[PDB]
């Protein structure tokens, strides 16, 4: 008995490829369309839920995940890796830094140790790389507002606006015309939702589109008073009712 | 607080002749002021013309000579059937003894 | 073991170790030499339980000479005192620490500067112009205080480490069977033959 | 690939097999038993006549009353001697006495079968354990990576082993001295070698009860090879 | 933990992952020992497809165990690191519990033995590398040279090349080396050696590295003028 | 073929092939013989040699005062399942006082061999064995294969041409189980019935190896000039 | 393909090969029955005479776990022996901790669970034994028949090994004959027959009959053996029937 | 191509092993359903015992996991009870640790997060089991929660499995198109079993008796499942209508 | 078993060569450009951006170019990943020689037991060995200003210039005809800049698509300071250069 897998299950090809983690690309490019677009006070991210059967309840499956109070995720590929990322996302958040500094870590060296454990995977004895590519949208005093994209390979880059999966390609030519260094949180809103209906085919509602902000701090989300450096979380999730607002002046 | 230790008592004495040697010693066991047995033997034939008796702990008495008894038969087992000298089994049963230094057997021995 | 004094003056180190090995009412051994040669410009005196001092001194003698040869380069006395306190400061925690205290003296050959550390078995660093271990200080300190100078000479040094000796064998109870001098300087280490 | 103890169709362990072909490859080594002791001789084979003969250690001290000469992956050889000179000692230890020359074999092919998925492969050595005890007296044996240990009067091991073998069938006898043994070891290793045989490409050795396991002095083996020649020429 | 058997025996009786760190050996640049009257002296070949390169700072190709021996080699450079830094430590551990350096004879018994452990261990591949270990024992004036090899055997020469082109370098000491009477001092041990390997290098400049060794710890590098002008010399005597 | 790399992999028809091939091991292996009456057991062995200058294969060990077995195979293996014995029946003695009945020692070693052909990295054990024991059931013969299938008998053979030795013990059932208080003859039979196997060689002084275990005899050895009497 | 290479790989199918290869071994083997009674059950197993030379009831194949369970198993014999260990290591944990006996449903999931363990990984072999078992309880008689799998049922019958489908048969009938139950002295009599009757599919050799019972009345819900008069009585029943 | 063999990418971005274990899920060929009530969640599932010497008893795929959840399973049995188990175990020790019950939600989630690791893991095969988790969560209150070997989990307002499965799916989305709400809008669990086993019936379009079917029901504070009597009083309540 | 799906990344080829070492090196020799040039009076690195794209954060990005220490720096070319693991080992390696001897690392020191644990993943543990090829650029006061490379077989070389990952044999061929031994800082950039433009596979040579960085003695007396270029100050010395 006992786990025999100690040995490399990625290689290298003669060619100099890492056939796992391009296989695992090709699993995200399957994936549905997800984006990120950063604004100079906010970001914003966004997919599509895509409903595995109209019985299912849509709402209990949660793409757009919250990993500190200021920091957001997002995905396209594989749903069961991305989920388990995120469990081991929010506890590393704690055990490597929270407990140690008192406070919660700056969205890039967040971003570096989710990197860290889907590199390993693509290392490590018996095992295969994760099949997602991330999105990740933060606020931290010092850097600001900030996005990244995470890789199977654990490679990381900070965007001002990108897509990944089904229709990333033409996406991001829709960004690029879009995207300008003055944009208001709520253009960037705006600019997310025609990006969005792009790639999505059926119904285009609140109820089927997934959008989180990284914004102001929200005190009413806190659930306490009386502590005034305390002024609530900067990660919100847009609620159906708030997407089909902005659907009318669209 | 729990004392791993006792004495049961009695005595042994050995004496070697020209071409022979002998091994006695008496047959009572005691704990303080109470006598246990009248007749409980404390001197073992363990083969090989070896004679044995450890005498002071019988607990420990009795474990060192089941295990030099034990060590006699595998002797055989491993080495053709030799017969093991009678300076080969002193030299054994220090190595015994002596790996237990650190929670020794309260036994004064003699073969 | 008992006492080991250090003398830091203009151009070396000079240390003084007492030869004396007692146990129990016998002193069995009175030409002990109580130091190591770490590397070429350093020279390490200790004193403290039987048997850990030896074992310790030996110790980070290896470790120290291992590093010469792997790059082939001499380690500053600063260096290899900060090594040196690391070793004791684990120790210390340990399940039976080492008991050693230690004078570590150098001649830095990229300063062109003499230095001298001590040491203690908690892993205590201080540098000193002069430093002893033991009921030594008691005497040797507030001598040093008045005689020394910064600016003295080697044999001016030696003078003045025999003022401290005459002063040991007058007041300490124990016979300690003199001293071991030894210089470190420059051109390296060498022995007093006549003390 | 394949599982490293995995049998063959017919009933044997691959690797063991291979192994044995290996030690067929190496330098010959010859072992005879007689009454008055026992000697063992091998063949150096130095590779390049720029390499120092006199290093080449290919027969080796186990104890007092026990030597050793190898053939084949030599270096595999120094960690089995390893194993053979602390087992020897520590039953001096352990029983005030010297130790067995079947029991210390015994000891040594322990380690054989040790390996597999231990170390990684068996070992591609063979080797000729001679010694003395006062039990069964003056003794030979061939130690092989099976794990396996037979007894012997007289044996040859390595590339020139069968025509050897064929050799020492006819010529051992119960009667044989010690002297007969050392010629007839200098004899057959000069039949079975490439290059001529003298006192630096071939090393001799002996056990007896009184001196002990010794290796020959190239001077030594040198007058033997001498009065070897002689007595051939002599009829 | 990998416990995989990468050297294993095959069919005709070789261990293949062996005899194939024997031809990493064999790509490697060329190595060459060769022992006079009352020195040793390791030569070395540096590839000269190497331009720009920094020769204070890049690692040289002898390196010394203790003040007393040295080791060269052949083969793959970083295993070779691996080899040098457990001889080292083993060196000092020898001076620690025996007080006396070690002879160069069980330096070589120890990395040999090193060599040969990783030839039958689980999960680790041999060594691609032969050594060439040289120096002189403690309060001993007789010169030692040693070789090693991936298999684990290792054996005492008079004169020994290793590395590319080493049959070539080989075939020149079997007849330039005498044994009855070898190069009686420093100079003539030098100049065999430069000689040897101008059979195989190219040019003579910053192609050749020297380092000589004596008794009692006395080890030095020889500079590139100091070497071109045993190549100067020889070339003059050769063309005749 | 494709199903024979390890002991961890079935065939189409359900076959454990390197179970199979360590049972050719046995085949392979020189001829023992096992029979017992109700008071005595026997075992005859004939071993084996290299050459003329080599010893004889010793195929007969002992395990306890009241127990021990021949073997044919990989000897190694054979001493690695005997010490096994020596062990249990020494455990027995020393826990329990007890001498180690000869049917729970073929359970051990059936339950021994049984791990080594489910699990991966391992291999099966390449010898069969014949345990013979006198307890407190009276006389025992067990047959051990290295499949983990133990079988107690009457009388019975393994090894090369053993079939031979097997169908003359079949026929003297009768004769033979019923010779009480009587060694000699009991090994007679023995060494009539491994006779049956014999091909062009015979049984000579240092060739054959005889033991014997029963009610008032400790297992003992039989070897040299002491089975010149049975020849 | 080389999907019947590895255990624990699943083929195109949803298969595990591996596991189906396991099987054939238990239909190679000899026959094994299991018949629940009234207040108890009965296991029965046909024993192959190879030779004259093997000593009659002296190679007992049906084993006892705990003191009021019986097992019996059909295939390689080895590997049911290594299951009734584990068995016997279960049924001690159960009882050491929760004092009363293990029961058999909770008996039969501990096996079936150390079964299904060794289709889960390609580094260990599927048990090559279908395993009949079972015992009496405070809830009363149970049955139960173990696969390869690791999959198990309770069952008012049961039977595995060459003569699978004959046994099959015959126990179907006194199911249908005897809806309000079959007694325990009964269903050692019809044991016997079933496994004469099974024993057409083995003919060659001749065999020996071997059988055991649990049973609250006859045994005192403890696992026994047949022997002696019963036996022979049991014999004497299904020599009449099978003529 | 070992990368079928496991659990590895394929050149296409696939876990073949993962896609094989789906197909295992309908080995038994049994077809399953869950729909919620007002108060409650029912699941049914059908119950077919081939064999005559089988005691039909011992014959089931649902499972009494804690007092509150309930679950059953579609693929082979061994598989199914391993799961069963296990969740049984995970349960037990969430109240534990915790201290309070383990929401149906959570350890649907947890499970599926144990199947996950078999899709990434090699030595570990994935289990060729669906789990569908039921309950009356006390914060969420009818709760149909299920897992694949895929690792994938969702919350459903009503669900099938199996073979059948699509005929199933397709007959409850026809109904709550047209009774415009998330639930069966029924006071008693006595009904929304009925409503279970009569749409089943239009779907499948086989008749059942008592020995053909096995219900599962959750309600406030405990899950259970019907007897064969139990299930009989049910069909004769439809039957009359 | 499981020995079936082992790839057996740690054995030798019949020539006498590392397959994942061999084949590591090909993923590197498509990796963005980096070189690396020693002058008398400080150290340059430079390094080639991997194709960007006009929406990517340039200012707040770091891929080619860490920081080891104060003194210490490295230009990566190959898995930035891979590169991170090894790098913060390496940072850590660097605290505990201070730590310990109350001294900097020598920069061999670091760049041997960098080059070390990159060995041992060839030689044991049978794992991939990391895709991954360094520039170390740093200063002590033993050697000075010192220039090294480490490759995945865990062989490392010193240089007075160097380029790793694509177009090394072209760009070492133009290092090679431009440098001497006497040159500067200041010109020593002109040379990293004009050589990276001419190997480079895109259109023309932009500030947005560079990482540069220098380690001078140009802090106020006998100190080493470390500067990681701007995007601004890298658009600057383009334009100074007169490149764009
Ligand atoms: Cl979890
Ligand atoms: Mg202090």
């Amino acid at each position: 008995m006992t786990d025999r897998y100690s040995f490399s299950l990625t290689t290298f090809s003669p060619s100099g490829k890492l056939g796992q983690i391009d296989y695992a690309l090709t699993a995200v490019k399957q994936g549905v369309t997800s984006l990120g677009i950063k604004a100079t006070n906010g970001v914003v991210i966004a997919t599509e839920k895509k409903s595995s059967s109209p019985l299912a309840m849509s709402e209990t499956l949660s793409k757009v995940s919250l990993l500190t109070p200021d920091i957001g995720a997002v995905y396209s590929g594989m749903g069961p890796d991305y989920r388990v990322l995120v469990d081991k996302s929010r506890k590393v958040a704690h055990t490597s830094y929270k407990r140690i500094y008192g406070e919660y870590p700056p969205t890039k060296l967040l971003v570096s140790e989710v990197a860290k454990i889907m590199q390993e995977a693509t290392q490590s004895g018996g095992v295969r790389p994760f099949g997602v590519s991330l999105l990740i949208a933060g606020h931290d005093e010092f850097n600001g507002f900030s996005l990244y994209q995470v890789d199977p390979s654990g490679s990381y880059f900070p965007w001002k606006a990108t897509a990944i999966g089904k229709g990333s390609v033409a996406a991001k030519t829709f960004l690029e015309k879009r995207w300008n260094d003055e944009l208001e949180l709520e253009d960037a809103i705006h600019i997310a939702l025609l990006t969005l209906k792009e790639s999505v085919e059926g119904e285009f509602n609140g109820d089927t589109i997934e959008l989180a902000i990284i914004g102001d701090e929200n005190p009413d989300l806190l659930g306490y008073t009386g502590i005034p450096t305390d002024k609530g979380p900067r990660f919100r999730k847009l609620t159906s009712q708030e997407i089909n607002d902005r659907l009318e002046a669209l | 607080q729990f004392n791993p230790y006792g004495d049961n008592g009695g005595t042994i004495l050995g004496i070697a002749g020209e071409d022979f040697a002998v091994l006695a010693g008496d047959t009572r066991n005691i704990t303080d002021y109470s006598i246990n047995s009248r007749y409980e033997p404390k001197v073992f034939d363990c083969g090989d013309n070896i004679v044995m008796s450890a005498n002071g702990f019988a607990a420990d008495g009795d474990a060192l000579v089941k295990r030099f008894k034990n060590s006699v038969k595998w002797y055989h087992f491993d080495h053709n059937d030799k017969k093991l000298s009678i300076n080969s089994a002193a030299r054994n049963i220090q190595h015994l003894l002596y790996g237990k230094r650190f929670f020794p057997y309260y036994v004064h021995t003699i073969i | 073991m008992d006492i080991i004094l250090g003398i830091r003056v203009q151009d070396s180190v000079i240390l003084a170790s007492s030869k004396a090995v007692t146990r129990g009412i016998s002193v069995l051994k009175d030409s002990d030499d109580k130091t190591r040669q770490l590397s070429p410009h350093t020279l390490m005196s200790f004193a403290g339980e039987a048997g850990d001092t030896v074992q310790f001194a030996e110790y980070i003698q290896a470790n120290i000479q291992l590093y010469s040869i792997r790059e082939d380069y001499e380690l500053s006395p600063q260096a290899v005192s900060s090594f040196v306190r690391q070793e004791l400061a684990k120790s210390i925690r340990s399940r039976r620490p080492y008991q050693v205290n230690v004078l570590i003296g150098g001649y830095d050959k990229k300063k062109n500067k003499p230095e001298l550390y001590q040491i203690d078995y908690l892993g205590t660093k201080v540098e000193l112009p002069y430093g002893a271990h033991g009921y030594s200080g008691f005497y040797t300190f507030s001598l040093l205080d008045h005689h020394y100078r910064p600016d003295m000479t080697t044999e001016e040094g030696l003078d003045l480490l025999k003022l401290c000796v005459q002063e040991l064998e007058k007041r300490m109870p124990m016979d300690f069977k003199g001293v071991i001098v030894k210089i470190v300087d420059k051109d390296g280490i060498r022995q007093v033959d006549d003390f | 690939d394949r599982g490293v103890s995995t049998f063959s169709p017919e009933g044997r362990l691959f690797q063991v097999e291979y192994s044995l072909e290996a030690i067929k490859l190496g330098s010959t080594a010859i072992g005879i038993a007689t009454k008055e002791g026992v000697v063992l001789g091998v063949e150096k084979r130095a590779t390049s006549p720029l390499l120092e003969s006199d290093s080449i250690e290919k027969i080796v001290e186990i104890d007092r009353h026990i030597g050793c000469a190898m053939s084949g992956l030599t270096a595999d050889a120094r960690s089995m001697i390893e194993h053979a000179r602390t087992a020897a000692v520590t039953h001096n230890l352990y029983y005030d006495e010297d130790i067995n020359v079947e029991s210390l074999t015994q000891s040594v092919c322990d380690l054989a079968l040790r390996f597999g998925e231990l170390m990684s492969r068996p070992f591609g050595v063979a080797l000729l354990i001679a010694g003395h005890d006062a039990d069964d007296g003056y003794q030979l044996f061939h130690a092989e990576p099976s794990g396996t240990f037979y007894r012997y009067n007289a044996k040859a091991i390595g590339s020139g082993s069968e025509g050897a073998q064929a050799e020492l069938l006819n010529e051992w006898h119960s009667s044989l001295t010690l002297k007969e043994a050392e010629l007839l070891v200098l004899k057959i290793l000069k039949q079975v070698m490439e290059e001529k045989l003298d006192e630096n490409n071939a090393q001799l050795s002996c056990i007896t009860k009184q001196d002990g396991f010794k290796i020959y002095d190239n001077e030594k083996t040198a007058e033997l090879i001498k009065e070897l020649k002689e007595k051939e020429a002599a009829e | 933990g990998y416990d995989r058997a990468l050297s294993i025996f095959s069919p005709d009786g070789h261990i293949f992952q062996v005899e194939y760190a024997l031809e990493a050996v064999k790509r490697g640049t060329c190595a060459v020992g060769v022992k006079g009257k009352n020195c040793v002296v390791l030569g070395c070949e540096r590839r000269s497809t190497l331009k720009l390169q920094d020769t204070r700072i890049t690692p040289s190709k002898v390196s010394k165990i203790d003040s007393h021996v040295v080791l060269s080699f052949s083969g793959l450079n970083a295993d070779s690191r691996i080899l040098i830094e457990k001889a080292r430590v083993e060196a000092q551990s020898h001076r620690l519990t025996l007080e006396d350096p070690v002879t160069v004879e069980y330096l070589t018994r120890y990395v040999a033995g090193v060599q040969q452990r990783y030839t039958q261990s689980g999960g680790v591949r041999p060594f691609g590398v032969s050594t060439l270990i040289a120096g002189f024992d403690p309060r001993d004036d007789e010169p030692k040279l040693y070789q090693t090899e991936p298999s684990g055997i290792y054996s005492s020469w008079s004169a020994q090349t290793i590395g590319r082109n080493s049959k070539t370098v080989r075939e020149f000491l079997e007849k330039n080396y005498d044994r009855k009477e070898p190069p009686a001092t420093v100079e003539e041990c030098v100049k065999l050696t430069v000689r040897s390997l101008l059979e195989v290098v190219q040019t003579g400049a910053k192609n050749i590295e020297i380092t000589v060794v004596k008794p009692d710890s006395d080890i030095v590098a020889l500079s590139s003028e100091e070497i071109n002008q045993y190549v100067t010399q020889i070339e003059q005597e050769k063309q005749e | 073929n494709n199903y024979d790399g390890d002991t961890v992999t079935f065939s189409p028809t359900g076959r454990l092939f390197q179970v199979e091939y360590a049972l050719e091991a046995i085949k392979q292996g020189s001829v023992t013989v096992g029979l017992r009456s109700n008071t005595h057991a026997v075992l005859v062995a004939l071993k084996r040699n290299a050459d003329e200058l080599s010893s004889y294969q010793k195929k007969i060990i002992k395990c306890d005062e009241h127990m021990g077995l021949s073997l044919a195979g990989l000897a190694p293996d054979a001493r690695v399942l005997s010490n096994y014995l020596r062990q249990q029946c020494n455990y027995s003695s020393l826990v329990f006082n007890r001498k180690l009945a000869v049917e729970r020692a073929g359970h051990l070693l059936c339950d021994k061999a049984q791990k080594n052909t489910q699990s991966y990295g391992g291999r099966p054990y390449g010898v069969g064995l014949l345990i013979i024991g006198y307890d407190k059931s009276g006389a025992h013969l067990l047959e051990f294969q290295p499949s983990g299938n133990v079988t107690e008998l009457y009388g019975t053979a393994i090894g090369a041409r053993s079939q031979g030795a097997k169908t003359y013990l079949e026929r003297t059932l009768d004769t033979f189980i019923k010779i009480d208080g009587n060694p000699d003859e009991l090994i007679k039979a023995g060494v009539e019935a491994i006779s049956q196997s014999l091909r062009d060689e015979s049984l000579t002084v240092d060739n054959l190896s005889i033991a014997i275990v029963g009610k008032d005899t400790p297992f003992t050895i039989y070897d040299g000039e002491a089975v010149a009497k049975y020849i | 393909t080389g999907y019947d290479l590895s255990n624990s790989v699943f083929s195109p199918d949803g298969r595990n090969f591996q596991v189906e290869y396991a099987v054939k071994a238990v239909e190679n083997g000899t026959t094994s029955i299991g018949i629940k009674c009234n207040d108890g059950v009965v296991f029965a197993v046909e024993k192959l005479i190879t030779s004259k030379l093997l000593v009659p009831q002296k190679n007992v194949k049906i084993q006892v776990v705990d003191r009021h369970i019986g097992c019996v198993y059909s295939g390689l014999i080895p590997d049911g022996r290594h299951l009734v260990n584990r068995g016997r290591e279960e049924a001690a944990s159960f009882k050491k901790l929760y004092k009363t006996p293990i029961p058999i449903p909770a008996f039969a999931d501990r096996l079936g669970q150390y079964v299904q363990a060794h289709t889960l990984y390609n580094s260990v072999r599927p048990f090559g034994v279908s395993t009949i078992f079972g015992g009496v309880d405070k809830n009363g008689a149970h049955l139960y028949m173990l696969e390869p799998s690791g999959s198990y049922w309770g069952y008012k019958g049961a039977a595995t090994g060459k003569g699978r489908q004959s046994a099959k048969a015959e126990l179907e009938k006194l199911v249908d004959h005897h809806p309000e139950g079959l007694s325990a002295r009964e269903a050692v009599k019809q044991a016997a027959k079933i496994i004469y009757l099974a024993h057409e599919d083995n003919k060659e050799k001749d065999f020996e009959l071997e059988i055991s019972w649990c049973s609250l009345s006859e045994t005192n819900g403890l696992h026994k053996f047949v022997k002696g008069d019963l036996l022979q009585e049991a014999i004497d029943f299904a020599q009449k029937e099978i003529n | 191509g070992y990368d079928r063999h496991i659990t590895i990418f394929s050149p296409e971005g696939r876990l073949y092993q993962v896609e094989y274990a789906f197909k295992a899920t309908n080995q038994t060929n049994i077809n399953s359903l869950a729909v919620r009530g007002k108060d409650c969640t029912v699941v049914i599932s059908q119950k077919k015992v081939p064999d005559k010497l089988l005691d039909p008893t011992t014959v089931s795929y649902i499972f009494c996991i804690s007092r509150t959840i309930g679950m059953v399973v579609n693929g082979p049995i061994p598989d199914a009870r391993n799961a069963a188990l296990r969740a049984k175990a995970e349960a037990a020790e969430f109240r534990y640790k915790y201290g309070y019950d383990m929401p149906c939600d959570v350890l649907a989630k947890r499970m599926a997060n144990l199947s996950q690791i078999y899709t990434q893991r090699a030595y570990m095969r994935p289990l060729g089991v669906i789990l569908t988790f039921v309950s009356v969560d006390e914060e969420l209150g009818p709760s149909i929660y299920k897992t694949d070997p895929a690792g994938y989990y969702v919350g459903y307002k009503a669900t099938a499995t199996g073979p059948k499965q699509q005929e199933i799916t397709t007959n409850l989305e026809n109904h709550f198109k047209k009774s415009k709400i998330d639930h069966i809008n029924e006071e008693s669990w006595e009904k929304v079993v009925e409503f279970a086993i009569t749409h089943m019936i239009d779907a499948l379009g086989t008749e059942f008796s008592k020995n053909d079917l096995e219900v599962g029901v959750a309600t406030k504070d405990k899950f259970f499942t019907l007897s064969a009597e139990n299930i009989e009083e049910r069909l004769v309540a439809i039957a009359e209508q | 078993g499981s020995r079936r799906y082992d790839s057996r990344t740690t054995i030798f080829s019949p020539e006498g060569r590392l397959y994942q070492v061999e084949y590591a090196l090909e993923s590197i020799s498509h990796a963005g450009t980096a070189i690396g040039i020693m002058a008398s009076d400080g150290i340059v690195l430079a390094a080639e951006r991997k194709v960007t794209s006009t929406l990517l954060e340039q200012d707040t990005s770091t891929e080619k170019l860490y920081k080891l220490n104060d003194k210490i720096a490295v230009a990566v070319a190959g898995l930035t990943a891979d590169a991170e693991i090894l790098i913060n080992t390496a940072r850590i390696h660097a605290q505990n020689y201070l730590k310990t001897y109350n001294e900097d690392i020598p920069v061999e020191i670091l760049v041997r037991r960098l080059s070390d644990i990159k060995q041992g993943y060839t030689q044991h543990g049978g794992l991939r060995p990391f895709g991954v090829s360094f520039i170390y650029a740093g200063y002590d006061d033993r050697y000075g200003y010192q220039l090294y490379t480490s490759n995945p077989s865990g062989n490392y070389t010193g240089w007075k210039a160097i380029s790793v990952g694509a177009n090394t044999s072209a760009a070492q061929t133009l290092l090679q005809m431009d440098y001497k031994d006497d040159m500067k800082v200041d010109d020593a950039i002109e040379l990293a800049l004009k050589t990276l433009s001419k190997t480079t596979d895109s259109s023309a040579l932009t500030y947005d698509r560079l990482e540069f960085a220098t380690i001078r003695k140009g802090a106020n007396d006998g100190e080493v300071y470390q500067k990681i270029f701007k995007p601004q100050e890298i658009k600057d010395i383009l334009v100074k250069t007169g490149i764009t």
